[PDB]
RNA sequence: CGCCUCCUAAAAGGUAACGGAGGCGCCCAAAGGUCCCCUCAGGCGGGACGGAAAUCCGCCGGAGAGCGCAAGGGUAGAAGG
RNA sequence: GGCGACACACGUGCUACAAUGCCCACUACAAAGCGAUGCCACCCGGCAACGGGGAGCUAAUCGCAAAAAGGUGGGCCCAGUUCGGAUUGGGGUCUGCAACCCGACCCCAUGAAGCCGGAAUCGCUAGUAAUCGCGGAUCAGCCAUGCCGCGGUGAAUACG
RNA sequence: GCCCGGAUAGCUCAGUCGGUAGAGCAGGGGAUUGAAAAUCCCCGUGUCCUUGGUUCGAUUCCGAGUCCGGGCACCA
RNA sequence: AUGUUC
C-alpha cells in the first residue's frame, strides 16, 4: 500500500552526505548514529553504517531493497 | 464468520466504514 | 485420415528440413520410429477387484485394447507387499496414432495443468524421450469421465533422433514449445 | 592411538600350511630397494616393529613402498593334546613369503637415512637387506 | 469446460461451482457479467456454450495467476533469503512473515509443538 | 553313528585322520506329458505418485541372470522364461 | 537496541465445529451518553476509504444516528459445507512532521483449524439465564475483544 | 577354557511358529491440593550386543567372538 | 463404608 503519497520521511544532514558522493564521486564508505529512513537508488552499494542501539549493523545496501526502506533491513534482538 | 469482515458481523466489533458504508 | 500429419509432413515438413539443415538420404533423415503407452501405480489386491476397475474404463478410453501385467505373489516387498502386478501396455503406429493425436494435442495439451509452457527438455539424447503424467478427462474425446475413477498414469517416445536433435526438431514443427 | 588390526574386510575361511616357492619378485616402482633374505610367513608384528624406529628415525618424515598381503593367520591349539577346530585364529596372519622377495623402496631420503632405512629395517628382523638399482625401472 | 488449467467444475449453477477454486477475486466475476453479462443464474450444466467459451478463454489467455500466485510466492520471501530482510529471518525460520505477536501462537509457517522440560520444582502460575 | 557339493587328494580313476565350509528324511497335479514363444541378469538415460528401488524405451552388454530347496557342473543350439 | 525477547505449562476473554447455520433490496423500534475552538447535515469525486467542500447550534432546534436484534421476498439441500480465519501478497489510506520492530484502516487474493474437548473447575431462583447493541474514561492518532455505562428479547427450575 | 541354557525403552519382564513391537513400571505434562503424596487423562525416547547369512522379508532358522546363568572338570 | 503429609 506504501501510503504517505510524497514527502514520505528523511533527514536533513544524511542528504548532505549522499550528494557529496553523487557529486564529488563515490569516494568512501561511511557510517550511522541512529536510524528512521526510506530507501533510494542513488545511494545503494554505497555502504555504511547502521549502529543499531545496541551494536553496529551497517547494510551492504543492494537494489533487492528497491524503494522500501530501512524498516525491514534493520536486525536487531537476541536469540539461539 | 465473527472475526471476519466484507459484511457486517465484522465491520461492527471492529470500526471500519469503507465502501461498506457510504450511501450513494 | 487425410488432413494434417498426412499432407502435413508429408508435403510440408520435408520442403523445409530441405535448406532449412542439409540433409542427404531419406531413409535416413529426421524419420520417425515409435508411439509407447505405459502404466503403473503402487496398489495390489486391495480386494483384487478395484484393480479391475482401472482395467474397465482406460484402455478403451484411448480406443484400444492392450495386454495385462498384474500379481507377482503375496510377499513383503520393499515398495509394498501387494500382489505385485505393474500395470499395463500397448503401442501403435497406424492412423490409429495419425489423428488419434492430432486431437489429444491441439486440445488436450494446453487445457493443461498450467498453460504457458512446455517440456522440450526432459530429453535423453537421441530418439529418446520421457515425460510422466496424472491426468484423465484433460483428454479431447475424454473429458471429465469416471470421476468414481481417478489414477496416475505415464509416456515414452522413439524416433531416428541421432539426438534430441531430430527430436526437438519435431517440437517447434507442430507446436510441443520450450519450457520458459 | 591407532589400536585395530587389518585383515581382508572379513574372513576368507581359515585354512592351508605352507611351501616355500624359493623366492620371488620383480624389479620395482620406487627408489632405494629394500631387498629380502629369509623364506617364511610372516607377523603383522614384525612388520610394525620396523617401519617404526625408522620413521621417526625419520624425523621430519620418511616414506618407502610396501609389497605384499596377509593371506592365513594360523592354528596352534592353545593347551593339551589335539583335536578340531582352529585356535589361533584372530591371532596372527601372516604374509606371502619368498627368499629374497622384495619388501620395500625407500625415497625422499638419501643413502643418510635411506641407508640406515634398510641396515635397521632388517636388523629389525632376523634376515637383512640391500638395495635398488635399475633391473627395469 | 477449461477456461484455464484443467477447470474441473462442473456440476451445478454458475452460483455453487465459482470462486471455490484457488487464485479467486469474485470481481471479474461480476464483469463476465458486468463488461458483458455471462450472468450466474445459468446452471454449469447447461452453461451456454457461448457463455462457457467466450468465458473459458475469458481468462484462460493472457491472465497470468493460480501457477503464477505460487510465483511471487517465492520472489517474496525467498528473495528475501537471497538478500537481507529481518522478516526474511521469519519466513525462512518457520516464522510467519505477518510481524505480530510473540510466544503466543506459531500455526503459520511451520505449525505443532516439540517440548523440553523446566527448573527443577517448575510450578504453573 | 545314513546319505548330499567342493577341499584335503600329490593331472587317469581310487585315497585316509574327534581336519575347513556348507546341506536332506520334504514338497509338487502342477513345481508333471506334449508343441509353437523369449533373455537374462544389467550398466545409461529420457523421463507422476517413483530418494537404490515405483515403472517404461533406445545402446551396450551372452550368461555373472537363471533353471523347487545346499554346493557343484551344465546351460542363452536353455533344462532355462 | 530493550520489558510489545522463544522451546514448551494454568487463566481469563473472541470465534469454527455451521445447514434454527446462509445473504440482500429494502423496509420497523430502546435507554446512556456525549457537543465547543465541539458532534459536522448534506451533494458528491470516489464502487469505497478518505476528502473536498459548507450551514447549524454560536448552543438540547444545528452532531454523533442510520439503526442494531427484525420484516419480508427473493435466493443453498449437514458437505468439515453460499462454513470458516489462520493466514500470506499488495494496492491507496489516515491522525503523529513522520507509524520497520508495533499504529489504527478503504479496498484485491489467501482456507490452520474444526463435526462441541479427558480428568475436570465456573455465574446465577427472575427477568433469571441467555441475546443483539449503543454511548464513558482514557491516548494527541492505537490491536480497550479491556473493565465502564444502557437497553429493543427474553426461559428453568428448587423432594429436600 | 565342555556342553545346555543367558544380552528388549529408564530398568523389573512377555512375544509356538516371521511381514501393522509391548506392557509394569518408568518419566513427561494437563486436570488436584493450601501445599503435597494417592490419582483420572494422554503420549512418545528402543538400530530388541555390534558383525556376518537367508528369504522379497528376520526380534523369532544360521555362525562368530565381548561378554550372562546352569550344569561342567573324577580314580587317577 | 475407603483415605497420608508441612
Amino acid at each position: 500500500p506504501r501510503s504517505l503519497k510524497k514527502g514520505v520521511f528523511v533527514d536533513d544532514h544524511l542528504l548532505e552526505k549522499v550528494l557529496e558522493l553523487n557529486a564529488k564521486g563515490e569516494k568512501r564508505l561511511i557510517k550511522t548514529w541512529s536510524r528512521r529512513s526510506t530507501i533510494v537508488p542513488e545511494m545503494v552499494g554505497h555502504t555504511i553504517a547502521v549502529y543499531n542501539g545496541k551494536q553496529h549493523v551497517p547494510v551492504y545496501i543492494t537494489e533487492n531493497m528497491v524503494g522500501h526502506k530501512l524498516g525491514e533491513f534493520a536486525p536487531t534482538r537476541t536469540y539461539r | 464468520g465473527k472475526g471476519d469482515r466484507r459484511t457486517r458481523r465484522g465491520k461492527i466489533w471492529r470500526g471500519t466504514y469503507g465502501k461498506y458504508r457510504p450511501r450513494k | 485420415l487425410d488432413l494434417a500429419l498426412k499432407r502435413k509432413y508429408y508435403e510440408e515438413v520435408r520442403p523445409e528440413l530441405i535448406r532449412r539443415f542439409g540433409y542427404q538420404n531419406v531413409w535416413e533423415v529426421p524419420r520417425l520410429e515409435k508411439v509407447v503407452i505405459n502404466q503403473g501405480l503402487g496398489e495390489a489386491k486391495e480386494d483384487a477387484r478395484i484393480l479391475e476397475k482401472a482395467a474397465q474404463e482406460l484402455a478403451l478410453i484411448t480406443g484400444q485394447k492392450p495386454a495385462v501385467t498384474r500379481a507377482k505373489k503375496s510377499i513383503s516387498n520393499f515398495k509394498l507387499r501387494k500382489g505385485m502386478p505393474i500395470g499395463l501396455r500397448v503401442t501403435l503406429r497406424r492412423d490409429r496414432m495419425w489423428i488419434f493425436l492430432e486431437k489429444l494435442l491441439n486440445v488436450a495439451l494446453p487445457r493443461i495443468r498450467d498453460f504457458r509452457g512446455l517440456n522440450p527438455n526432459s530429453f535423453d539424447g537421441r530418439g529418446n524421450y520421457n515425460l510422466g503424467l496424472r491426468e484423465q478427462l484433460i483428454f479431447p474425446e475424454i473429458t471429465y469421465d469416471m470421476v468414481d475413477a481417478l489414477r496416475g498414469m505415464d509416456i515414452a517416445v522413439v524416433t531416428t533422433a541421432e539426438t534430441d536433435e531430430e527430436a526437438r526438431a519435431l517440437l517447434e514443427l507442430l507446436g510441443f514449445p520450450f519450457r520458459k | 592411538m591407532l589400536m585395530p588390526r587389518r585383515m581382508k574386510y572379513r574372513k576368507q575361511q581359515r585354512g592351508r600350511l605352507k611351501g616355500a616357492t624359493k623366492g620371488g619378485d620383480y624389479v620395482a616402482f620406487g627408489d632405494f630397494g629394500l631387498v629380502a633374505l629369509e623364506p617364511a610367513w610372516i607377523t603383522a608384528q614384525q612388520i610394525e616393529a620396523a617401519r617404526v624406529a625408522m620413521v621417526r628415525h625419520f624425523r621430519r618424515g620418511g616414506k618407502i613402498f610396501i609389497r605384499i598381503f596377509p593371506d592365513k593367520p594360523y592354528t596352534k591349539k592353545p593347551l593339551e593334546v589335539r583335536m578340531g577346530k582352529g585356535k589361533g585364529n584372530v591371532e596372527g596372519y601372516v604374509a606371502v613369503v619368498k627368499p629374497g622377495r622384495v619388501m620395500f623402496e625407500v625415497a625422499g631420503v638419501t643413502e643418510e637415512q635411506a641407508m640406515e632405512a634398510l641396515r635397521i629395517a632388517g636388523h629389525k628382523l632376523p634376515i637383512k637387506t640391500k638395495i635398488v638399482r635399475r633391473d627395469a625401472y | 469446460a477449461r477456461i484455464a488449467g484443467v477447470e474441473i467444475p462442473r456440476n451445478k449453477r454458475v452460483d455453487v461451482a465459482l470462486t471455490y477454486i484457488y487464485g479467486i477475486g469474485k470481481a471479474r466475476a461480476k464483469e463476465a457479467l458486468e463488461k458483458t453479462g455471462i450472468n450466474p443464474a445459468t446452471r454449469v450444466k447447461d452453461l451456454t456454450e457461448a457463455e462457457v467459451v467466450r468465458l473459458r478463454e475469458y481468462v484462460e489467455n493472457t491472465w497470468k495467476l493460480e501457477g503464477e500466485l505460487r510465483a511471487e510466492v517465492a520472489a517474496n520471501i525467498k528473495r528475501l533469503m537471497d538478500i537481507g530482510c529481518y522478516r526474511g529471518l521469519r519466513h525462512r525460520r518457520g516464522l510467519p512473515v505477518r510481524g505480530q505477536r510473540t510466544r503466543t501462537n506459531a500455526r503459520t509457517r511451520k505449525g505443532p509443538r516439540k517440548t523440553v522440560a523446566g527448573k527443577k520444582k517448575a510450578p504453573r502460575k
